[PDB]
């Protein structure tokens, strides 16, 4: 018996530092402490898969249970990077199947996995697979589905968002229907399957006591019927499809919904079924109207319904006068997402704009709010300002201005930014998407100057000229990610605020003083900075990112890898 | 134009 | 009643359900030693006294939390010697609640702090290359997490 | 004390430990929507005033068994339409006492019953094809249990 | 007079000069521990009696040689795990009298037995291949020795 | 320091100095190396690029600046 020391103690303690932020600092206080947490980290996050190979990964923490990674730019989203860009989640199997023997969950998020990269996932992991998202991946079938649901014999949580792969069969959910029994959560909410049975469903929610969450994609609401009896402790669903006829004036009206449910979306609701939610209106704290058809009119008068309401995403239908209503009835509102709706023929009704009106409302009402993501019609200076004074602990802020208003009210947002950066200093995300007179080099500075905590910022149509950019670059102490498209500056000034940004580790742009040449983004040129172009077969992308494993060997002809002199 | 909405917009139509 | 016997022959004189709150004190009355007093020469009887005034005050919560978080803030104000040896006697004993809790209050200690702040408020030498340190550091900052 | 407020407009004035033993209530005082009393609207008025009396007595098992499971049968002394609700209720919170009681009512009236006693005493409609008894009844009788 | 402390809990009244012949308990009356004791819960309580009568008797080596190995042998008429479990006290203690002893005493168990006889006499399984076995009594007949 | 392209080793003698120390430490790169002879003729700043660390045989007239003291 001697003094104990940290050391005696620090295998025992690490497992209680929970933070991987905190997990990062320890990792470098010395060589053991390095190997302690190495040996027991448990999740893993990779913003890029390119970033490191899997060797990599897994001599850096070989008792990996659970892994998470992404592969294609989020602008991938937005059908502006091509299908075959990358993402080729393939490798990253094959060293799971090797050398990360104790994973337990996968989620790839924008990646291209195949069948074959499926079924070797689910012979490596098999009974030990709790949990599978395939997040807006694409490139495989149902036969890889049904690989995994026939070899991972206890998946928890399984999911297929927004991904696309090819549908040629229903056996993939009649097989967990008929052996499945731990299920909590099934998820394929944005998802065309055409060939799959609803009873399959119901009798999923017969036999899986733990289910909690289910998203579907186009099936008969009323064919659904069943399958809501049967899932007693469900709180989520979203999906299905509510398809009114006149024949049936009361075609629903009879839905036993499960008594828990508390965060929904209907698809495709209407003023005429809305009602079905009134009888538990008071107890659902998350709604997703984002594929409803309904009119600015019945969105107040369901908002009104729900004072527990605490996420809500909706399109801008929802109007300045949705809003107001938000503004008072729902007082913990937490996180807000107003998508761009139909925007050819009229903005879906003469309400459905949102505009400085609302957004003022917003901000004396919600207070609380931590996530705001709006697709707005018209700003003011004074609305950011409020934002900024009113809604403090706002974590992500994303304002957008839509195009088809000829006349903003007023335009240059300089003073706006500048308050609302300063209020919210919580803020990690930020996006700001304008029209070309909407910010001055002058408010472009201020973004980089009140920006300390900001980490991935998508910047729109902003400032006026290089000067800008160069002066935005001397601030952003902890930007990571930066997104600009639609802006003037020139080459040689991306690339010198790419120097000057301390913490940049991933820039994205597209539209940009270009030049044959080639030879002016070189001035960014470090060592273990990856420079990619996307050509202008719209106008050309620039993807710049660190990593520790060098070039890709895997791009495609659409993609121009930039190195030193030609 | 985000592929979600995009894919509703015409489902709607 | 039973007894526990110190690491430095100090019987202690301590009640049924404070005793209990160590599993390895309970697991040891069923081919119960305690005809001679439970014998654990691994805790300090300085520690021992401790541990035991931590289970005394947690077995009265038969009255039935506010007042509890004060009284555990204010009995860590310790030494760290002296926190580890709590930990390393809570595992000895199987204290659950001292184990999740002193582990915790180091663990709190290191949260939030940079790497050269953590190695200052543990005295602890920085045996890095700086080949190694850079290679974590760019691991850390480029790749993982 | 909570707030409960019933699917029909109707507060309830409660207390601490009584609303707890709803796990569906607790982990609602995490993201503690308890601001404005917490919305379950799923349970009757009359329904949820029978499951806090239920609580109620069970929680004044502070004071330490007998009697209780001759309240419990007392308590349980109610109609059929009623003891369902209280089941369905019982599993919207989440009070894993409750449905014991409730759920065993239910399956003593099940116990000794032939399949036609059964469907008479709840009137359920034999809807199998012939062959589908048989089946059913021929695994049951010569193969299974 | 000294107690010592058996590891079970068992307190032994014990005369000066007696548990001097032990190192270890000599070397531990200069940070004096003996305010409780000498706390030594690695030697059997029925092994450590056993080592104080050995002391005891020896230390009557006052009166002044032939009646001692008399006792000695007569004291080592114990069986194997016992004889074992003394080697093992004598090496914790520090009781060279009972190591140059002892030790001697288990190596005469040995001396003239053959490889057979010795693992008969100590149960030991014969673990050698044979190609082993074979290259050893090769080396120790032909070569070395 | 942090603008020279090649530097890799600098010596100055005769500076505006600063007790607090902190100044210097806005050019605290990886593989950089900053010692200081302090004032016992005016303080010296000796910096240069190693791939091996900090030397483990300063005298004691030699003052290795180091993050946050
Ligand atoms: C490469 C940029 C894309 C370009 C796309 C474009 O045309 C404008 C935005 C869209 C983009 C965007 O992400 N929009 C938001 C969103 O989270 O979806 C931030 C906005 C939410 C309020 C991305």
């Amino acid at each position: 018996s001697c003094v104990a020391t940290v050391d005696d103690v620090i295998e025992q303690v690490m497992t209680y530092i929970t933070d991987p932020k905190d997990r990062d600092s320890a990792s470098l206080v010395c060589r053991r402490w390095f190997k302690i947490d190495s040996e027991t980290r448990e999740h893993v996050t990779m913003a890029l898969c390119y970033t490191a190979t899997p060797d990599r990964l897994s001599r850096r923490f070989p008792n990996l249970r659970s892994l998470k990674l992404k592969g294609k730019p989020r602008a991938a989203m937005f059908n502006l990077i091509p299908e075959n860009w990358g993402g080729y989640v393939t490798p990253w199997v094959t060293e799971i199947s090797n050398n990360l023997r104790q994973l337990k969950s996968v989620h790839f998020r924008r990646m291209i996995v195949s069948d074959l990269d499926l079924d070797r996932l689910a012979k490596a992991r098999a009974d030990d697979l709790e949990t599978l998202k395939l997040d807006k991946c694409s490139g495989f079938t149902t036969d890889g589905l049904l690989s995994i649901v026939t070899h991972c014999r206890k998946i928890k949580t399984l999911l297929m968002e927004e991904s696309s792969f090819s549908e040629k069969d229903g056996k993939w959910l009649h097989e967990l229907a008929q052996h499945n029994t731990s299920l909590e959560v099934l998820n394929f909410y944005m998802t065309e399957f055409a060939k799959i049975s609803p009873k399959d469903l119901e009798t999923i929610a017969r036999n899986c006591r733990s289910l909690v969450s289910v998203k579907v994609g186009d099936f008969e609401i009323l064919e659904l019927v069943g399958f809501f009896k049967a899932a007693a402790n469900l709180e989520e669903f979203c999906g299905g499809s509510l398809n009114e006829d006149i024949g049936m004036p009361e075609k629903y009206m009879n839905l036993v919904f499960p008594r828990k449910l508390c965060r929904l979306g209907l698809s495709y609701m209407g003023p005429n079924e809305m009602p079905i939610l009134f009888p538990f209106a008071a107890q659902i704290r998350k709604l997703d109207l984002l594929y409803a058809l309904l009119e600015t009119e019945d969105h107040c008068t369901l908002i009104q319904k729900c004072p527990n309401l605490e996420v809500l995403e909706t399109r801008n239908v929802i109007g300045d006068r949705g809003l107001e209503v938000l503004a008072q009835y729902c007082k913990q509102l937490k996180r807000l997402r107003i998508e761009r709706g139909a925007d050819e023929q009229g903005m879906e009704d003469e309400e459905g704009l949102v505009s400085q009106r609302g957004l003022i409302a917003l901000a004396q009402g919600c207070q609380e709010l931590e996530y705001m993501a709006v697709y707005v019609s018209d700003i003011t200076n004074e609305s950011l300002e409020s934002i900024g004074t009113y809604l403090k602990n706002l974590c992500d802020f994303r304002l957008v201005l839509l195009d088809r208003e000829e006349r903003i009210t007023d335009l240059p947002l300089d003073n706006g930014v500048r308050s609302l950066l300063i209020g919210c200093k919580k803020l990690r995300r930020f996006a700001f998407y304008l029209r070309q007179g909407g910010l001055t080099d002058l408010g472009l500075s201020y973004i980089g100057q009140y920006s300390p905590n900001v980490r991935w910022m998508l910047l729109g149509y902003v400032g006026e000229s290089d000067e800008g950019l160069m002066e935005f670059s001397r601030g952003c102490p902890n930007l990571q990610k930066l997104e600009m498209r639609g802006c003037c500056f020139s080459e040689r000034a991306i690339a010198a605020a790419v120097t000057k940004l301390p913490s940049l580790r991933y820039l994205w742009v597209q539209g940009y003083r270009a030049s044959m040449t080639g030879q002016d983004l070189m001035q960014m040129a470090r060592p273990y900075w990856n420079i990619e172009l996307i050509p202008s077969r719209h106008p050309a992308h620039i993807l710049a990112y660190y990593s520790l494993a060098g070039q890709r060997t895997d791009c495609p002809t659409t993609v121009r890898v930039l190195k030193e002199p030609i | 134009r985000r592929a979600s909405l995009h894919r509703f917009l015409e489902k709607r139509k | 009643k039973i007894v526990l016997k110190s690491s430095d022959g100090e019987s202690f004189e301590v009640e049924e359900a404070v005793a209990l709150e160590s599993q390895t004190i309970a697991h040891m009355v069923e081919d119960d030693c305690v005809d001679n007093g439970v014998p654990l020469p691994n805790v300090t009887s300085k520690i021992l006294a401790k541990v035991i005034e931590y289970c005394k005050r947690h077995v009265e919560a038969a009255a039935s939390d506010d007042d509890l978080k004060a009284w555990d803030a204010d009995f860590m104000k310790i030494d760290q010697a002296t926190l580890f040896e709590l930990i390393l006697a809570a595992n000895y004993l199987n204290i659950k609640n001292l184990l999740d809790l002193t582990c915790q209050t180091v663990a709190d200690m290191i949260k939030g702090k940079t790497p050269e702040e953590i190695r200052t408020t543990f005295n602890i030498k920085n045996d890095f290359t700086p080949e190694e340190e850079e290679e974590v550091r760019r691991e850390n900052q480029w790749a993982f997490e």
